[PDB]
């Protein structure tokens, strides 16, 4: 009864999203029709949080699909959840974004922004009780990162108290898809800081690591880094959605997270992550799904925890687990690596259990880490935007659209305080 | 008019995946007294 | 004497686990997968069938030949054979034992001239075999790890140097041209264009050059098969789609099922605009769909156990048979009612059946996270279930086919931290209180009027499996993993007894005579005991080839039944042993079984979800 | 719950580990697909001391496999019981030793050496309690004595307390397979006398003459000799998996059949071998199994125990047999070949019995005897190594791989210097 709006943005966030309610689909026992085929009373008993019934048993997902260029969501509509998605929530416009986060934010953003907020003010109001907004996106992409901070900013006027997470895809380290990619993960930082209560980095290097060192896959496509986003977007929320030993909703995590207002930004896990071929040979268990979550490996962002600290670190477990058994483990790996954990807060592990385990898994385990390790991602952006900016390269195509240069140091400014900031927490002493 | 060609058995491919079985049935196939290393 | 009256069982997991046989004047109209073997039977259920039994592991392709032949596959045990089965001989015809894995999928030439079957894992080949002798061509190779969905063959192009075969491998369409005769396969991946779907189903057009794909998205994507390119795509059957034919006559027409039970006809001509409207709906999921009764049935099946006989002139729905799906856990009698016949299974449903006709007299359904119901107890008017939680359900009973009402329940019955789920419920003679028997090897004893709990029991350390109370304030129990079992007092104090053997116990049951007790054990071994003697009074060895599962009594105790892996059911009389007589029906271990009150009857389940039926005499 | 870590080196080693695991396996009534088809209490009363649970009923044998070849590796795992071990525990490089013992040990087992240690601690620190390491290898190969020396150098670093044992397969004295035989073995028995705890020592020609002469086997394969080594390797450990009616584990087998540090290696038998045509006509008894035992021939060493003295001699009975039966013949065999028994121990025996016999046979009994008849097989490796580095040939490898010259007399004299412990045992006179 606490609901969630989704936001897609972008084609990455379309792709991301549709992947996602595919998923949480598959989870309720939704097929791409709406209707209920699940066979257990759970699974249609928190479905609110996520969809509407229609005048049958349809149940219309409380998403809404932003786009610049059409064929983005042409596809979305294509694929196989394509018609669960109702089709007013499909806003696009008709030419896309040149990758470019002014056209996405100033000129093409602004005639579009007001059906989108429209929108979501009619999927709000239908709510009952409102936990949040959720928005997936990309950060490195035009249309994405500029429509989805906007509407962030719009929504973060308009519903101050209610929550706001994010999900954005940052720019990887060595391979970077686009050219304009530190300019526009520069400029969305800046945003997601001032805006978002609560964001997840994601780094398609690291689920490409990710996926082929644990999962050992050969060929991984678009597809199956989105199906690991949509694993650890399923995981943060199934509090809501099913009953908890020790339940904990989006608010819980982000209070017992996020320690000062701009250190929102979290790197995620998902276990257990097995190959298809150790599948069998390894074993579901509590000790074994913690290992395998305070890997650097399963970090889904590039940073890797060692160099940094972690300042908090939130774990949803889902199945039938014992309690003691998890809060040994967790307080078991706190001692064992005091060096990697902040002195000043005693206990930096939020422990959350959940009793309905995700479709195949005996056992699973979601992870939310605020560490200073995001501070070198941070550092890595600056360091290509400064480069650029300084010979001001492709400046023109941001200067063009009505945006100051003087927006480009103002951003750059904040992510640099803010790299101040996690360096100061990891460095600072107690008394 | 459709063509035709024998198909192998299970047993024929793990003799030839087992280095010691094919070992052994080459052996027994060799010669006629006891059989060389009959015993599989 | 066994003599076997019904199967009752449908892999209702598979995508066409039913199929009519087409133009089949003789008997065994119809053909289901039920798990290592194969029914045949009649359309028209009380009617004797066969067990097409030739493979060691679950089935996991079925194939019909378009009248003529049955094909069924195997799974894993380095021996996934494609079996043929000849209609009239009902015989298995050829053995292809060339994938290395399990056979992902097997289908029929439309003419009845070549065979495409289709692995996955480590040799993924799509071996196409002629009708006589053995195969045509090697493989096209494919790719490990590609789940091949389904297959279809094109009704066209059989030149003798063609035959389009489509197979659907998770969201990709392949269309492979053979030439048979030079044994030449030529895969062309079609063109998907943001068309992203899962196919449940494949069929080709009557003329060709269309081939229909249903998909989970409840939608039919056409094909052009020429152009190896998705043409178009219309909703059809909103659920989902599941089974797809074509219409018995059609203009362009194509019946659709779907996972909500609606069929509808589905033609491509007619513009963009559908507006679904069913002419038939069955209960349950649609996955199966044909023609049969010199066609004038369309004989659908259902992921739920279910096969129906829809009508063509008139639409009229009759039922065939129900089928318990998952792995039969216990089967229990009225204490002296032989008309009702109650069957649990490890999902969460419990079936009441009239062992007349083999009717669903009523349903009990609990949620998954409520474990499984793993004994079952039968009254007058209510059934009484042990389940997976450890929880004791009681469900008022109903009649004519309906969910049941949960009277009331026992909560935490057998949950100790260290083992949950109750085992081998039973009800005191004449009634008088519930005997249940936890997973830790605790035993408690319930009032029936109060619920509330006379004796807790606990000195076995292991699983209970064939608890019974004898004729007086007293019971037993049998205490696997522990290879022992004990005779015990309501007073809460054991009289003696605790007799040891040397191989862990799998069932237990009390003759008719307070003296007698049967087990059985992992070692093939039936033993015998004599409350009055310290030794067990004989054994009998090797009685089933593989390991023995479940053991039955006659209230009568002249004869006791035997189940075990080897999926025969044996009867042994109570004090001579021998086989009164024995049978292999089920196509699984069997797991539990259970007499009738009176001299004929017998009851048992797999734990593939076959019910079997049996007279006695 | 008193674990052993298995590690198969080189191609000799895993086939023989292969077929080890496989009659394990059997005797546990465990199938290659690893469910439990075994049908006895007993059988996984001690199962973890070889295996670890799976996810289900499955079975993984805590077995680590090494090579820096594949070929053998995929002929292991295409093999009968190839799909039990886990693949994760498959450490393989991609250039193989070419028979170079500097390659194996230096330039190419360096790189590999460290997944080999990552995998042995990982199996490791998952046992409860470890009574040590098994290490089946040979000498006179590659890669085989190269990371067979170095990992077992390794281990008895990280776990000096922990049982090493080792089935080393020391070259055969009259047919030789490849060139450099002498220089491979002489560089690892070095390092076996400084690290292994405890050394078995098996060869190919005295394998072939037992069951040419025993079992009558005319044209013996290589999976012969590995079942005869796989039988030895189970009933050594038996003890441990298995109620005994007095009962002795490795430690207590080292302690009394180890007079001195230096003196660890041990010649071992099994019993009873039987002809296919004579097993009607054998009738089994323990003094037929301790006639059988003591005889030369019945060793799978090939130096005859004749020519040397027994310093000590621990025999595993297994099957319903009496303790006095047993004690008796062991006190006879003493009494009646004192001449061959060391006379400052008043008792050269250790004689335990387990009451579980292996499959098929109603009783058994291994073998394994301390004794100065190793003297003459060190002393033909000697010969061998001397006479090849007089001239030097076959230097120039070893040479370029890194090793000083000196390595070589340091190994040689360390051999020479076991060769006269051996002796001074041998002529040591009482008083
Ligand atoms: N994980 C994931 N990342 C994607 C996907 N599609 C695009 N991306 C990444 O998203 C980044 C930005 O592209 P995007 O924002 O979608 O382009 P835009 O929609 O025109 O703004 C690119 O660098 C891509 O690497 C997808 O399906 N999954
Ligand atoms: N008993 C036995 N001996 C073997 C087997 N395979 C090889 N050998 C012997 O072991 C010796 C060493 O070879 P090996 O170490 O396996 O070669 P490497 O793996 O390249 O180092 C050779 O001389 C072979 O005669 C086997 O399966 N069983």
């Amino acid at each position: 009864m606490r609901e969630i709006v989704h936001i897609q943005g972008g084609q990455c966030g379309n792709q991301i999203g549709a992947k996602f309610w595919e998923v949480v689909s598959d989870e309720h026992g939704i097929d791409p029709t709406g209707t209920y085929h699940g066979d257990s009373d759970l699974q249609l008993e928190r479905i609110n949080v996520y969809f509407n019934e229609a005048t049958g048993g349809r149940y219309v997902p409380r998403a809404i699909l932003m786009d610049l260029e059409p064929g983005t969501m042409d596809s979305v509509r294509s694929g196989p959840y394509g018609q669960i998605f109702r089709p007013d929530n499909f806003v696009f416009g008709q030419t896309g974004a040149g990758n470019n986060w002014a056209k996405g934010h100033y000129t093409e953003g602004a005639e579009l922004i007001d059906s989108v907020l429209d929108v979501v003010r009619k999927e709000a109001e239908s709510c009952d009780c409102l936990q949040g907004f959720q928005v997936c996106h990309s950060l490195g992409g035009g249309t994405g990162s500029g429509m989805g901070t906007l509407l962030i900013s719009k929504i973060r006027e308009e519903y101050p108290d209610r929550m706001m997470l994010t999900f954005s895809v940052v720019p990887s380290p060595k391979v970077s898809d686009t050219v304009v990619e530190p300019y526009n993960a520069t400029l969305s930082v800046h945003q997601l800081v001032e805006n978002a209560d609560e964001c997840m980095v994601l780094d398609n290097e690291a689920l490409y690591d990710i996926c082929f060192r644990t999962l050992k896959l050969t060929t991984p496509t678009f597809g199956d880094l989105n199906h690991l986003i949509s694993a650890v977007m399923s995981g943060i929320t199934c509090c809501l959605r099913f009953p908890g030993q020790l339940n904990a909703d989006l608010r819980k995590l982000a209070v017992n997270l996020i320690p000062f207002p701009r250190l929102h930004f979290f790197m995620v896990g998902f276990t257990p992550l097995t190959s298809r071929g150790s599948q069998q040979y390894r074993a579901l268990t509590v000790p074994e799904l913690t290992q395998q979550m305070w890997d650097a490996k399963n970090m889904m962002c590039a940073a890797d925890p060692r160099h940094g600290r972690y300042l908090t670190a939130s774990a949803l477990f889902r199945g039938r687990m014992s309690t003691k058994e998890v809060d040994e483990q967790m307080l078991n790996v706190q001692n064992k690596n005091s060096s990697y954990f902040v002195e000043w807060i005693p206990n930096n592990v939020k422990s959350s259990v959940c009793d309905i385990p995700p479709k195949g898994l005996k056992m699973s385990a979601t992870f939310i880490g605020n560490s200073t390790a995001i501070q070198e991602m941070f550092k890595r952006v600056s360091e290509q935007f400064t480069a650029m900016f300084r010979r001001k390269a492709f400046l023109h195509w941001y200067t063009g659209e009505g945006m100051d240069e003087m927006e480009f140091t103002e951003a750059e400014s904040n992510m640099n305080d803010l790299v101040s900031e996690y360096q100061q927490y990891q460095d600072a002493s107690a008394e | 008019g459709f063509r035709n060609v024998e198909p192998l058995s299970r047993q024929e491919r793990a003799a030839a995946r087992d280095k010691d079985l094919l070992e052994k049935s080459r052996l027994q196939a060799r010669n006629r007294l006891k059989q060389p290393e009959n015993v599989v | 004497p066994l003599v076997l009256r019904h199967i009752a069982g449908l892999n209702g997991q598979m995508f066409g686990a039913m199929r009519s046989i087409p133009n089949s004047r003789g008997p065994y109209n119809i053909a289901q997968i039920s798990g290592v073997s194969v029914i045949l039977g009649n359309e028209n259920n009380l009617a004797p069938q066969f067990t097409l039994r030739g493979h060691d592991d679950v089935i996991t392709a079925f194939a019909m030949s378009h009248g003529g032949s049955m094909l069924a596959t195997g799974q894993k045990g380095s021996n996934s054979d494609v079996i043929v089965w000849d209609v009239a001989a009902c015989a298995p015809k050829y053995k292809f034992q060339e994938h290395d894995v399990e056979v992902a999928t097997v289908s029929f030439s439309a003419d009845d001239r070549l065979l495409l079957s289709a692995s996955c894992f480590t040799d993924a080949k799509l071996y196409v075999w002629d009708m006589a002798t053995g195969k045509i061509v090697a493989k096209h190779g494919l790719e490990p790890g590609k789940r091949i969905t389904c297959s279809a063959w094109s009704p066209a192009l059989a030149n003798g140097r063609a035959y389009t075969c489509a197979t659907a491998a998770g969201e990709e369409l392949a269309l492979w041209t053979v030439d048979p005769f030079t044994g030449m396969v030529s895969g062309q991946k079609v063109v998907l264009g943001t068309v992203r779907r899962e196919y449940t189903s494949l069929a080709f057009s009557a003329d060709g050059a269309w081939l229909y794909g249903g998909t989970t998205s409840a939608d039919v994507v056409t094909v052009n098969v020429q152009r190896a390119s998705v043409q178009m795509t219309h909703p059809v059957c909103s659920g989902g789609v599941g089974a797809l034919l074509l219409s018995p006559d059609g203009g362009g027409a194509c019946l659709v099922g779907g996972r909500d039970g609606s069929l509808s006809t589905f033609n491509a001509a007619g513009g963009a605009w559908r507006e679904l409207r069913p002419f038939a709906k069955v209960p349950g999921c649609v996955t199966s769909l044909s023609l049969s009764a010199d066609g004038g049935a369309f004989l659908v099946g259902t992921a739920q156990g279910g096969v129906y006989r829809l009508d063509r002139t008139s639409l009229q729905l009759h039922t065939i048979s129900q089928a318990q799906q998952g792995q039969l856990t216990a089967v229990a009698f009225a204490p002296g009612q032989p008309e009702a016949v109650a069957t649990s299974s490890t999902d969460g449903s419990i079936y009441v059946w009239s062992t007349a006709d083999y009717t669903l007299q009523c349903r009990v359904q609990e949620p998954t996270q409520a474990g499984g119901a793993l004994c079952c107890v039968l009254t007058r008017d209510a059934v009484i279930s042990g389940w997976g939680d450890g929880n004791i359900r009681c469900h008022a009973r109903a009649a004519g086919g309906a969910t049941c009402a949960q009277m009331w329940m026992i909560p935490g019955a057998h949950a100790l931290a260290h083992s949950v789920g109750v085992t081998a419920l039973r009800l005191s003679n004449g009634g008088a209180f519930l005997l249940s028997g936890g997973m830790g090897g605790e035993l408690r004893v319930w009032d029936l009027r109060s619920r509330e709990m006379a004796a807790h029991m606990k000195m076995h350390n292991s699983r209970i499996v064939g608890a019974a109370v004898m004729a007086d304030d007293k019971h037993v129990a049998a205490a696997s993993e522990d290879r022992t079992w004990s005779l015990w007092d309501v007073g809460s104090e054991r009289v003696r007894t605790t007799w040891r053997g040397q191989s862990m116990f799998r069932g237990m049951a009390v003759s008719a005579d307070k003296v007698s007790v049967v087990t059985v054990t992992l070692d093939r071994k039936i033993q015998m005991w004599d409350v009055r003697g310290p030794d067990p009074r004989w054994t009998k060895v090797e009685a089933h080839g593989k390991e023995v599962g479940c053991v039955a009594s006659d209230h009568r105790g002249a004869a006791f039944a035997t189940g075990g892996a080897d999926q025969a059911v044996r009867v042994w009389d109570w004090r001579n042993g021998g086989e009164v007589g024995g049978a292999a029906c089920h196509s699984a271990p069997v797991a539990a079984m259970a007499f009738s009150p009176d001299d004929a009857g017998l009851v048992s389940v797999a734990l593939d979800g076959s019910t079997c039926f049996w007279q006695l005499t």
